[PDB]
DNA sequence: GATCTGGCCTGTCTTA
DNA sequence: GATCTGGCCTGTCTTA
DNA sequence: CACAGTGCTACAGAC
DNA sequence: GTCTGTAGCACTGTGTAAGACAGGCCAGATC
DNA sequence: GTCTGTAGCACTGTGTAAGACAGGCCAGATC
DNA sequence: CACAGTGCTACAGAC
């Protein structure tokens, strides 16, 4: 008989069903029994403008720096006024993006119920309790290739898109005192899509430092100017005081060198959180200090930049540890967790294949048997572990691959049986640390593991030095430097690892090449405005909330 | 006359971008402002250039143990430095954009220091520092030398900026405005700066061509952004080094020539060539002009063209700079599926 | 209210929704306005086996030679009972199908209420007009690459994929007599995706000639059955008699060479429809009569096989006109419009690339030269016309670039000014003929091109004689010779070009990336049984009504 | 002892499939049977093979001009007829399977016929018309030749074959059943065949080994698909050219070899060697037979195999022929993504 | 040691 | 004409 | 210890 | 007793390009 | 006068790997 | 002369 434009307009947007085919679906329940149940299509376009950003009336103490103190701001391009001149540098980029603080107020709004709820069942009251307000913001950055350009008018644009993104992790109170802080909201699902708010979206290449610090600038300038204010919401009736913690956390190596004016990536300088050279962290693989801030490596390049000692360029970066260039956004010193499975399970791999030979009697193979050891691996992977060999390692083989199942589908291949034990056991060691960094919350899911990671990562470590040695002379990669030396000092200053990954992220790219198919008008000029739009509907609580809600 | 080689790039075609600089020094050209950071390859940023064959090859350039690094500046004003008393030759440098888009305001000197081995030169950068008064950040201004009986000074004037740090907003962020139109003497040491202010120079401009002899230097072809005008007329402005206090006289002359962002390569004692950047916003300037200057005034002759290739004929945008001795080399983007991914077309233009 | 299962059936096939979207929007309008208006799925499952194949009972007369009288049957895998012995051929094939005449008998059956109403509009009664009915069937067949492959079980499967599909084009009647048949039902969007059902899915490259061919076997036998006998249904209440005619057009070139034992593809013998070699079609290039036949290709194999006459190898060749395989499927003698379409102008692309240069001076270029042009072409089609280089020619580039204003913006690039006028010429001689062959009906909606069609191609081939004599010489495009050489006669003979493209077959590839990611499970064993049956109802006519009837 | 080394094929491995015969004649090896009808690079499908330098290199063949050309058949029984007179030496083909999967049904002598120039040979074949009492079309059956008194027939046993026209439906269109068990005396001109039926031999067998001497077969391990067993048994034929119509007896010995689809190389006069197949439907054969064979009867000896590879080791298929002389050559099918595409890696297995 | 010829190799063309 | 050294080139590694 | 599905078949709960 | 809603099954897609560095060698310049 | 349904706009995705053939050259065999 | 959309803004029709 009626359904109410909410309602109905949570089921167009977290069913994806486009904007043509629900008006094809309303019109055809409105045609067969003419009481029409479903809305038409201008009444959720005007349902909508509550949930977007630019709706409710904010304001900052003290007031942002450099930031317009309007509070109704929408959906802005990217390029903030770049004068198009013909002499200058060219406008290249289609980008737009909401307004940093403006979404914040939104993506806080959006959170009404669960803040009103969270302080009502802790069993605190509400003329109380409305001065210490702790938001704990996890953002987030990835580039992402592979996409098809359309023909449209201009100007002539890359195939490669950067995504800026951003998701509120907890919000708790410490009024009054003596309390640490009392959580009363904190994300049960971080690494899902529907809790990844989309900020910014960019037809640029991750490589281009100069078009991607141009576009990103105002949006650090904006999170620069948030540390110092209390933001102040109506929200349950009441005004409210507001602080914010940013932690920038969802990035691959490759962009924390970018971002932190470090060189990528394969250099002598393996480390993003400490100083120790690759040979270096081969002796000694488990003693290892976090010390890299980014406060650190921006003035460490003013010694790089002014070189005050006069020493030449070998010597100078030794002394500023391979800081050459001016470190760009600050960057939370901790780990990615998906990626770093990625490259353990890559690196087991090659261990794998160089047991089926026994490249530890003899030295140097041809690529031939090599090529030949591939096969052969790979065909026992398809008959046992029901794998397809994969061009490049992605997230799903690595967990299916290093399981102990997987690892004696192997043994089946090396011939003698002392190198199968030993292989084994470092399999079974490294299962002993793998839910210490991908747990959300190790101390209470794993917590003897967690106890035990010091005396596990030692071992590991040590039939690495003695049974294969001809593979770790000098040589390690980065990842299972960090895995080894730096797991347990990350996990005791955060609380975890696996709850601040990559992995919402990479979830959300998929609802990007999702939207831009189907929900985007499609131009060069509309289609990014189309897809920010609709990617943050579908990740609001408040319409998600109608799905559940409305089944128990 | 004048003729054009299409050059190609060997392995170096990530390495040039539009805004960028060649200084030539003792013969030798040397490419200055990279795109990116300095990589490892050439932890430097700076590249020996070399023509033969057909082909442009670029060499990395190391400096010295007692010189200063430095960031590869996009759009900075240039001057040589010619070589006399005390220490020659050096290469002025101020200041140009950062990497990640903030401008310098820094002074830097970029001298040779020995040789060889092996055809290898070492080069050095003294951040020389200023006291003043000193000149605000900018991009797209222009610097000079004269001498006046016969002391030496540096004139400064034109550029971009961002918008003042008041109404700088995050929706302002990358619109830039001409700074206020002073013109600034530099002293190389010590680094006294000064500014004087011009009652014919209402308004600032950027990407003009200065022409220096003697005592007197000449402002071709500015862009004003207030009036989004290219104006034709010449600026010819005379110093002249009385202690204590730089009296300064200018004056506008009948007309000049309307460009932007000109290549000017000397082929005389005092006389250069211009082979053309933007006429207008949307047609650039396909014919040549020489330029001697004397004591006089400056002269100006239109010469013929070289035969252009469609390609270059019909390219959006363009840019480059003098390889020395009336020789210069120009850039085009090029554009196909996939990337080529050589980014940019190279010729090399001579005149004679 | 409540919705009858049809109506919310098409709404869920005809909308792209997922099973368990479906479900996903049913709970919830079920929980709001608790009045349920969605049916739940399982009413669903049990409506739509009334529209997939094996449900109506059907006879042919004679009984059909080698195909089983059983009239039930479904989805059956296309091995056809490989018997999997290890010394045997493997069976590397997952492959799933209809049995052809079950699909043939559910096809005609969705389309009853349209024959009827044609019956009545002509005006012919019913217990009349039983016993003279024909069907016209256009089949059609196409490889297609990048199809990822799954982890799954087995066995390892290739990352092509063949789809062999079909589509009723018009059906009439021909009792009484004298009138040669009037025609009561026609297809008004033959090249649509609506209306090209799927019968055949393999994981196949389209170039192993051996597992094709195990594949397709048993489906060219049922055609080869079909064509003598007379099918019966009751349709309208009374059991009637069709008959059926077979056109394979849905083919690209490659294929029909592939499947008519024809070298492939740039030989000496370039025609599918004549034996005129390739130097000979560059000094005639307007004059030649089809004269293949698949009984005459038949026949020439022999010869080859047999060589009666105990010739050479070449002497046998050309006694033979290029025949050195044995042609295993029928193939209409006709042309295809979308690929012809592609040819032409990736051939006219090349003469524009050849004139911004002057090779008709210049006769031997460099390869950088040439790579310059390209540049240039591309970069003037990007400022001018609105394209973007593309990696390959498709059908939107095609009918973008062969455009007047777009040879006028390439003669902007020509210098001379008879160079200019001569491809301008040109390219409104191709636009006075490209509608002849691009038309559903050339001789209701273009008759004056069709009747002018020989003296404009004449032209056409004059001006190429003399004004590109350094470009045709002795080499042609296949393409270009059969666009110049046989349209008349084809669209004589058959009455149309256009309808019987591969246009809705390509079409359908896009319905089958598109179901394959979002409307089957994900597993190699059922993605396939999945695929079949979702496309088969996606392609139903009284599924279709649905959605139009209930608006107008 | 026996030798393993792996080979590379250059630049053809897109033509060898499971199913292919070699043909050793005068020395040379010739590969038959190729994947897809035969291209116009070699309009013959025939190849040369020349192994040498660990390189696996194939040269195209062609035929003399009163030869009829010839189906890339896949499984043929095949019978290397000796050098006798009339003329030698032929190498006879009957029937395998069609590009298109049709059973061909037809007889094919194929001799050498000219030389050189450059190491050059052309070829010849002669389709055989047959009279009879034909034999059905079939494949994975054998032929061999037999003399006795000292008439030459060639004898013909086994084999599959697709369902009875009657049974056939398209559901049933890709199931086999062997033929019925009799056994088929082909003169070789008169064209004249005759089928005998045999109380012994009970039921058909595939893919087993033929081994003739001096008018006495001996048919090895086959494979029964109506029970689905491989019987250990070995069968031995005797055959006599009585005026005018083939007496024939047959006996059933005690044990022989329970294999299928192997390669029998000649090492000897009458000695061959067996590297194999397949024992179960799971279970490829690893280990080596010596079979020589006598006027006594048969004799088998365990041999030694090499030192299998792992990956030859654990490979699910195999399949090759004799190069001849003691010397075979093995085929292992290859997993990668992407596609290699080289579509299979090749061992030369040697004995002594 | 000189000459011949078969077959390998590269580049361009034609359809995808 | 012999010797030296800078810089080019290839292959392996590390992250994507 | 990512996570929200992918559709079909069984198997309980609910009148 | 029919209708209804969910658990089990096995697997999906988002994670995708250059740079660093060590060793060998050759070319060009000088004594 | 609010509510409703469609036309205009500019562009999307499905069309995607080897084989034929002519000319030059070299290696190996013969006289 | 492929065709079924892609979403937003205007602009008529309908009580
Ligand atoms: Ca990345
Ligand atoms: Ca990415
Ligand atoms: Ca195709
Ligand atoms: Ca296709
Ligand atoms: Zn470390
Ligand atoms: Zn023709």
């Amino acid at each position: 008989f009626g359904l109410h434009p909410a309602v109905c307009l949570a089921i167009r947007v977290n069913t994806f069903l486009s904007c043509s085919q629900y008006h094809k679906m309303y019109r055809t329940v409105k045609a067969t029994s003419g009481r029409q149940i479903f809305q038409p299509l201008h009444t959720l376009r005007n349902a909508e403008k509550e949930l977007l950003p630019g709706f409710h009336q904010f304001e900052w103490q003290p007031a942002l720096k450099n930031v317009s103190t309007s509070w109704d701001v929408g959906i802005i391009d990217g390029l903030s006024g770049w004068t198009v001149s013909v002499d200058d540098v060219p406008a290249d980029t289609i980008s737009r993006r909401f307004r940093y603080d403006v979404a914040l107020v939104s993506a806080l709004k959006d959170l009404e119920e669960d803040i009103m709820e969270g302080l009502r069942e802790r069993a605190l009251d509400d003329s109380m309790c409305t001065s210490g307000f702790t938001v704990v913001v996890k953002e987030s950055c990835d580039g992402m290739g592979d996409v098809s350009e359309k023909h449209g008018s201009g100007p002539a644009v890359p195939e490669k898109a950067v995504r800026f993104s951003f998701t509120i992790m907890s919000i708790s109170i410490r009024l009054e005192g003596e309390d640490d802080g009392i959580t009363i909201f904190q994300e049960q699902k971080p690494n899902s899509e529907l809790s990844c708010r989309p900020l910014c979206l960019m037809f640029v290449d991750e490589s281009d430092h100069e078009t991607l610090t141009a576009i990103l600038g105002p949006v650090v300038a904006e999170r620069k100017a948030m540390m110092e204010s209390r933001l102040i919401i109506s929200v349950g009736g009441l005004l409210r005081s507001f602080r914010f913690f940013f932690r920038g956390t969802g990035y691959d190596e490759k962009m924390v060198r970018e971002m932190e004016g470090l060189e990528a990536s394969g250099s002598t300088y393996i480390c993003t959180l400490c100083d120790s050279t690759r040979a270096e962290a081969s002796q000694n693989m488990v003693l290892h200090s976090i010390t890299r801030s980014h406060d650190e490596n921006l003035e460490r390049y003013e010694i790089w930049r002014k070189n005050p000692f006069s020493e030449s360029a070998d010597e100078l970066r030794d002394r500023v540890k391979g800081v050459s260039a001016k470190p760009f956004m600050e960057t939370q010193p901790t780990l990615d967790a998906l990626h770093c499975d990625i490259g353990n399970a890559t690196e087991f791999y090659k261990i794998f294949q160089d047991e089926i030979g026994e490249v530890y009697q003899k030295p140097n193979p041809s690529r031939e048997e090599r090529r030949r050891w591939r096969s052969t691996l790979d065909k026992q992977l398809r008959k046992k572990m029901k794998l397809k060999p994969v061009m490049r390692m992605n997230g799903n083989y690595a967990r299916r691959l290093m399981t102990r199942e997987a690892v004696e589908a192997v043994c089946e291949l090396v011939p003698s049986e002392e190198r199968r034990e030993a292989l084994l056991k470092l399999m079974d060691l490294y299962l002993q640390m793998k839910p210490v960094w991908r747990s959300t919350c190790p101390s209470r899911d794993c917590p003897d593991q967690l106890c035990q990671y010091s005396y596990n990562s030692q071992q590991f470590a040590d039939l690495l030095s003695s049974m294969f040695k001809y593979r770790y002379d000098g040589k390690i990669t980065n990842y299972l430097h960090k895995t080894l030396a730096h797991v347990p000092e990350i996990v005791e200053r955060d609380g975890s690892i696996g709850a601040w990954a990559s992995e919402g992220n990479e979830s959300g790219n998929k609802l990007f090449r999702r939207f831009r198919k189907m929900n985007a008008r499609q131009s060069k000029t509309f289609e990014l405005e189309d897809i920010l739009k609709h990617h943050w509907l579908y990740t609001s609580k408040y319409l998600q909330k109608f799905m559940e809600a409305h089944k128990n | 006359s004048m003729s054009l080689q299409p050059l190609t790039a060997v392995n170096c075609g990530s390495l040039v971008q539009p805004g960028f600089s060649l200084l030539d020094l003792e013969g030798d050209v040397y490419l200055f402002g990279q795109k990116g950071w300095p990589k490892r390859s050439c932890p430097t940023g700076i590249f020996g250039v070399r023509i033969k064959k057909g082909e442009l090859k670029l060499r990395a350039i190391s400096f010295s143990n007692n010189s200063s690094y430095l960031p590869p500046l996009r759009c900075p004003a240039i001057a040589h430095f010619e070589a006399q008393d005390g220490k020659p030759e050096c290469y002025l440098i101020h200041g140009g954009r950062t990497p990640n888009n903030e401008l310098s305001s820094s002074l830097y000197m970029l001298s040779v220091d020995s040789r060889g081995c092996n055809r290898k030169v070492t080069l050095r950068c003294e951040e020389k520092e200023l006291v003043g008064d000193v000149p605000s950040a900018r991009y797209g201004h222009t610097l000079s030398v004269i001498n006046s009986r016969g002391k030496t000074a540096c004139v400064l004037f034109g550029g971009r900026s961002y918008m003042p740090p008041t109404e700088r907003t995050t929706q302002n962020w990358n619109s830039v405005v001409d700074c206020p139109p002073q013109v600034y003497l530099i002293d190389l040491e010590f680094g006294c700066c000064t500014a004087h202010t011009l009652p014919e120079l209402t308004d600032g401009q950027s990407f003009h061509v200065a022409l220096a002899r003697q005592d007197c230097v000449y402002f071709l072809g500015g862009h004003i952004l207030s009036s989004d005008c290219r104006p034709s007329r010449l600026i010819r402005l005379h110093v002249e080094l009385l202690l204590g206090s730089p009296v300064l006289t200018c004056t506008i002359l009948h007309e000049g020539l309307t460009i932007t962002s000109a290549i000017a390569s000397p082929i005389g004692y005092h006389e250069y060539i211009i082979f053309g950047g933007y006429q207008s916003e949307t047609q650039k300037r396909m014919e040549c002009t020489y330029v001697g200057l004397d004591d006089v005034g400056v002269h100006m002759e239109s010469r013929e063209p070289p035969q252009w290739t469609s390609e270059i004929s019909h390219s959006r945008t363009w840019f480059g700079g003098s390889l020395g001795k009336g020789t210069a080399l120009v850039a085009i983007p090029s554009e196909g599926n996939p990337t080529p991914p050589e980014a940019y077309h190279f010729y090399q233009v001579s005149f004679q």
